[PDB]
């Protein structure tokens, strides 16, 4: 009940202690088809050079630590063929399997939130300002939430309680989640389908959606147990299409 | 004449209405506010294992 | 022409009238419709999504995260009443910024039962029991174990399952009780007690939390629309 | 020909009567990090008597809950002046600047709805030492401009002529004037946030101003008159019907800063009260 | 009695699968002397997916395209005058002056219809030194002529009998006037250009003014008042209804030069650029 | 008479709308209709006629024939490009004076597939092979024959057979484009480059010219009708 | 009484309306918006002798 | 088209009418004048034992 | 539009007519009703009610 294995083209992950799977709204993945098609040209499926778990780089949860989040696409654009792809044409539409790890002992204590969210527009930290591309995102590397509100021009607002969006952080449970309480399971993980008004989109200009990790409960450990805990994300894209092959694009 | 009869809205513990439409668009339609529909499970209930709720959740 | 006679009522712009009006845009053709995952046909759908409760605002806690917490600890401290609170939705500060409370802001009457669950947080190998009760109203809160326990509780035991769920059911005088709630339509308090006491053993945090969520039951509607205070301006252009 | 339409109403669950019970199930026991809400109702917890419940969800519908009419820009301008510029009034066609119907709307991340847009409109005498006169009524026309379209410079342009632009001409003392208009968009919805860029170099313009796009409403007086100075305000009333809406969001908290952006303050959780274990005494003498 | 009549939407043709190809087939080799336009898709070129489209070409026929009102004359008239002929307006019928209209309509080589005219009236006080009166409402009559009736001399002629004439009187604060037209001329259609003459012998008049001959139109004030002088505007506005046209031309390229003739400016094809090969960078950090 | 009541909207006068409205000639009889050739039903079907494209539109050659011959002429000339433009059929110079521009510009929004038509117009003695590539938007314009190569395109061949096809697909996120296109709405470029070169016998022309025509494919359409910002007039009587 | 009831336009991915006439001229009848024909090959194709477009245009 | 057709109000000693609901909702519906049902006994006999008013009330 | 003419008595406010008029709340839902004792369907049924006459109405 407890056991879980998923397989996507080369790469398999095994678990121990998983609560269950979270479909986000009911509605898996999937390609587009022909009556909701709007683009002609005929399109390519490469299905399992593209399919397939990418690991990004960990970061460490120490006693005092707010926060991280990462943006989707664009932290996939150098990894392997799927970044490629998305290098040499104009349209392009995924799913995705996220899977979050981190793994204590039965003495450590402590409680993260996981959530994707939509279309996640966040604000500047100077109120007539505008952001910078290097403040929203990173690629692999995370950005880091404050515990106090922020100063700076071009960077965004990131006080946790408001999220960088304005609202209620404990509201965020109306977005598709899970936790990792250290005492219960180990490992999260969410499976999230196309979601956008159009039926393709440019995978550069276009967030489609954020990763966010907040712990609500912080790490506490007692005399000598172990002080280094990490967490570790791993993402796979599902269903993957592009259209429109020119020459490849620079930033 | 294409006329719409339909019950009104009543309580509980000579009851309808009826309809012309004259204009060529249906964006010229009134509002439709006689449709309740709900499914909460798209939003509660977003999990792949089902779970019983008399049963423990884990194990 | 045809006789008529015009009634009182004539030529007035009612806000929330709905009537025929001639399009702008003779046979136009609009975009087809796409099946995007996530629809939603009925506010009462958000109601019962569960959100997290801040039952610790107090005086420097504001803006921080421990809003969120509730603190225990191990040792004797059976006098100590670990949180109370009004049941108020819609209109005591615990409640009216969380997901159900935004909801009932927009409404003037609600009717139905309510969920609150509790969620402990501590390591592994702490153990303990809770008394979780709730007073209906027409008398003061209680100050003891002993005075709460003759209401309707719950004996929450922490294991394995790490999650208890209060209920709390609809015993009203009138079908409907006011957003803004007065004397007249009050609903009672929730407190909480040290049924045993936390335990724990050596090499292992002596403190923990506890978290909260609110959420809406199957019997649960609202009625009569207005405008939410929680919004305002000065000027246009915000 | 008359055909019947049957409608349902859709009433809300009853309870069910529940004794006492000694077993193994545990309904109250649970596990939120699945993520999952739990189901419970009262009858799986004490004991219940049986009621038959008749409340509906009427009221709380997306339908009910967004059609109303709500104001979402106010103007003025003037029948004399020296300016050129203020005898008639123009904008941006959008929902993002009157607080109420903007954070209604926002509840959601995608919307289509056909409008049905009122106008009202009032004028007044400037304050002058000398005043009276006899002036016949003010007639007013409103012309609205897709984007693409000539600009009008004055009150006298040749743009007035309005050969394919859809306008409206009115007479004070009447009725408001009132249109319908279909679901215009080049998407398949209309999108209410915007993660992202204007340009394919991640730079430009950010959020929402990239995708709106729909033109702009302009507003005269007719006669071309009044010795004496005076005045006008229209204002817009936006009205949504045959609705649709996807993915709910957490209601806003901070205070809006502008029409362009998303930008805020940081502001608290809720409000502060004495203790974690305070509730007040109202059963005194 | 009720009759149903069914509408048939006609929505644009799919794209079909397609996959590689090596065979004598030419698709693309054509040869453009024969006068014939290539009917080749995208799936004779490349490889394709199937694709369900339900776009529609309904704004695009002839119908939609021309039915929205547009004006053609605007005029002026006084209440009181020292010139005997300011106090009405007059004129002949046509759609020649305003650009817009006359453009639409020259896409055409021959084209019939009916009319829905609408007139849009207003007032002013003329600017004087002594101001302020108390008038009653002003009215206004409309009358149209046939071609070979008697012509009004005057305000008082008797010629605004209008005993077999058509005419509208109005009152300045109600809703605008109207009325419908039915195709009224000695041919099958109406003709938008004709090249020939008006006498047999190859001269006199040239091109249009020698097939119109549709009467004119006459407008004053019923009061025969104003102790202190006013002004009004008159403007006319088309629309066709019950549509036919034939025989498309090329769209005008120069600007109108008058209303008698096709007289026109050289001008140029388009407008230029630095090098048969530019084309802008838009990709840069 | 029987009881109304006027609602928002009356007494006004929309230039769309679509109304009955009194005859001011009662039983006109009006001539009989004849059966003239050339009836046209639909504004696409004018859209779907070829016409020439001024693609050579440089400074000094905007009122001659020149600006409709593209040059092309034997000898070593591979590193040279013949032509490249932008796909943005109502906004610019190249294609808003079509047929097709034309017929775009009293519109908001397109969408279809776009064809072009290429003829050779040298002797028939003359031959040779070009590449034709359409790059989709993202990048910038390729800057040789290698990267042209990448793209969608067709190598023509000079034959008995005079003219190439090169289609355009539709190929967008958006159902609709914007006719005033801006970087959102943008839909790429073609280009043109010398496959292996032009060779002639002696006592023939060296320099020749080719030329371009442009039309809509069958599943093309367009909405939200406007004015055109192509006529004008400062007074009346014009 | 001589209605008539049609469809109106809608999308694609209740909806009918009725119509009398008034006037005893059907020049004072509302415009005919929903007929949509077409017949291109009057202006594409306008040749006595057809052309396949698999086939080479000359020989 | 939903029409109701009743008797209008006489005199002792051609004469029905109809009507059409316009509204969505029954509380905009006209009054209901036409409806004339008594139950006195619930305020003039108010007693568990039935009298019968020929015997007398005692006894 | 359909021709029309108006007829004496419009746009007057009587006290005791009978019309139909628009709901200033679309689809509001009404408590349910509850079967209390003692309803009253007509003015007569309290006119058949005994009551005290006082007949010895005289001064002091
Ligand atoms: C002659 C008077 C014509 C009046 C013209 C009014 C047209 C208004 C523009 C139509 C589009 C409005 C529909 C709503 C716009 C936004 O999508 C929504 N506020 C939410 O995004
Ligand atoms: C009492 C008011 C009567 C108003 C009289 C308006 C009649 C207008 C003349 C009828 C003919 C107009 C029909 C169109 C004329 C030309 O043929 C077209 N503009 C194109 O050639």
């Amino acid at each position: 009940d407890r056991v879980r294995s998923i397989t996507l083209g080369n790469s398999t992950i095994t678990t121990q202690e998983s609560a269950n799977v979270v479909v986000a709204y009911g509605r898996w993945p999937e390609y587009l088809k022909d009556n909701e098609a709007t683009a002609e040209d005929q399109p390519t499926q490469p299905d399992v050079a593209t399919c397939r778990f990418y690991t990004l780089e960990s970061v460490t949860w120490e006693r005092d630590s707010p926060g991280w989040w990462w943006k989707f696409p664009d932290a996939l654009k150098d990894m392997g063929l799927f970044g490629q792809n998305m290098y040499y044409h104009y349209l392009g539409r995924a799913g995705y399997t996220i899977h979050v790890q981190c793994n204590a002992s039965k003495f450590h204590q402590g409680c993260l939130m996981v959530v994707c969210v939509p279309e996640a527009e966040m604000g500047c930290s100077q109120v007539d300002g505008t952001v910078n591309e290097h403040s929203l995102s990173e690629g692999e590397t995370a950005k880091k939430f404050a515990s106090t509100s922020t100063n700076g021009t071009n960077t965004v607002q990131s006080i946790v309680t408001n999220a960088g969006m304005g609202v209620g952080v404990g509201n965020l449970t109306i977005f598709p989640h899970q936790w990792i309480n250290l005492r219960t399971n180990n490992c999260a993980t969410i499976v999230m389908p196309y979601i956008n008004n159009v039926p393709m989109d440019n995978m550069f200009r276009h967030h489609n959606f954020t990763l966010m990790i907040i712990p609500f409960v912080p790490l506490d450990y007692s005399s000598d147990s172990s002080t280094y805990v990490p967490i570790t994300v791993t993402v796979a894209p599902m269903c993957a299409e592009y259209n429109g092959l020119r020459l490849a694009t620079s930033l | 004449m294409g006329a719409q009869v339909s019950t009104q809205k009543t309580g509980a513990h000579i009851i309808h209405y009826t309809n012309i439409n004259y204009y060529k668009d249906a964006a010229s339609n009134s509002a439709n506010r006689q449709d309740f529909s709900q499914d909460p499970g798209k939003f509660t209930e977003p999990v792949k294992d089902i779970m019983v709720k008399s049963l423990p959740a884990l194990n | 022409g045809l006789p008529v006679m015009n009634t009182p009522g004539s030529n007035q712009f009612l806000t929330s009238d709905d009537f025929q009006s001639p399009s702008a845009m003779p046979q136009f053709d609009v975009t087809p419709e796409l099946n995007i995952p996530g629809e939603v046909q009925n506010l009462m759908e958000i109601a019962e999504v569960d959100s997290v409760v801040p039952v610790n605002n107090v005086e420097g806690k504001l803006d921080t995260m421990e809003i969120y917490r509730i603190p225990v600890q191990s040792g004797n401290h059976q006098s100590s009443q670990v949180f109370g609170f009004q049941v108020q939705p819609g209109l005591d500060n615990v409640f009216k910024h969380t997901l159900l409370g935004e909801i009932l802001n927009y409404y003037a009457h609600w009717s139905g039962s309510i969920k609150l669950t509790f969620v402990f947080c501590g390591s592994a190998m702490a153990t303990g029991k809770f008394l979780l009760a709730y007073a209906p109203p027409g008398a003061n809160a209680p100050k003891s174990r002993k005075d709460a326990m003759l209401g309707t509780h719950i004996i929450w035991d922490v294991g394995l399952q790490s999650s208890c769920v209060l209920c709390i059911p609809w015993i009203s005088q009138t079908h409907y009780r006011l957003v803004q709630q007065d004397e007249y339509t009050s609903a009672g308090n929730v407190t909480c007690w040290y049924q045993t006491g936390i335990v724990v053993p050596a090499g292992t945090p002596t403190s923990c939390s506890i978290m909260c969520f609110v959420s809406a039951c199957n019997d649960f509607s609202v009625r009569l629309l207005k405008d939410t205070p929680f919004i305002e301006q000065s000027a246009l252009l915000q | 020909v008359v055909e019947a339409v049957e409608n349902a109403v859709a009433r809300v669950a009853d309870t069910i009567s529940s004794g006492p019970s000694n077993s193994q199930a545990v309904p109250a026991l649970t596990a939120v990090e699945t993520g999952h809400t739990s189901q419970v109702t009262p009858s799986d917890t004490i004991q219940t008597r049986h009621v038959r419940n008749y409340h509906s969800r009427s009221e709380s519908s997306i339908e009910n809950f967004l059609c109303r009419s709500a104001c979402v820009y106010m103007g003025e301008y003037h029948t004399t002046n020296t300016d050129t510029s203020k005898l008639f009034a123009s904008w941006t066609i959008n929902a993002r600047r009157m607080v109420q119907m903007r954070r209604k709307l926002e509840l959601f991340t995608y919307v289509r709805f056909d409008m049905e847009v009122t106008f009202v409109i009032t004028s007044k005498q400037d304050q002058g030492t000398q005043l009276g006169q006899d002036m016949p009524p003010l007639t007013h026309q409103i012309m609205y401009i897709p984007p693409g379209g000539p600009i009008p410079k004055s009150v006298t342009d040749y743009t007035w002529q309005t050969s394919t632009n859809p306008s409206i001409f009115w007479t004070e003392g009447n009725a408001p004037p009132r249109m319908s208009i279909p679901f215009i968009s080049i998407g398949n919805a209309y999108s209410n946030f915007y993660d992202g860029w204007s340009h394919f170099s991640q730079n430009g313009v950010y959020g929402y101003n990239t995708l709106n796009h729909m033109g702009q409403i302009y507003v005269r007086h007719v006669n071309g008159s009044s010795p004496l100075p005076m005045t006008s305000t229209v204002r817009m009333y936006f009205k949504p019907k045959h609705v649709k809406v996807w993915v709910p969001r957490p209601p806003r908290l901070c205070q809006y800063k502008n029409a362009s952006t998303v930008n805020f303050t940081p502001t608290n959780i809720t409000e502060k009260r004495q203790s974690i274990n305070y509730i007040p005494e109202t059963v005194k003498p």
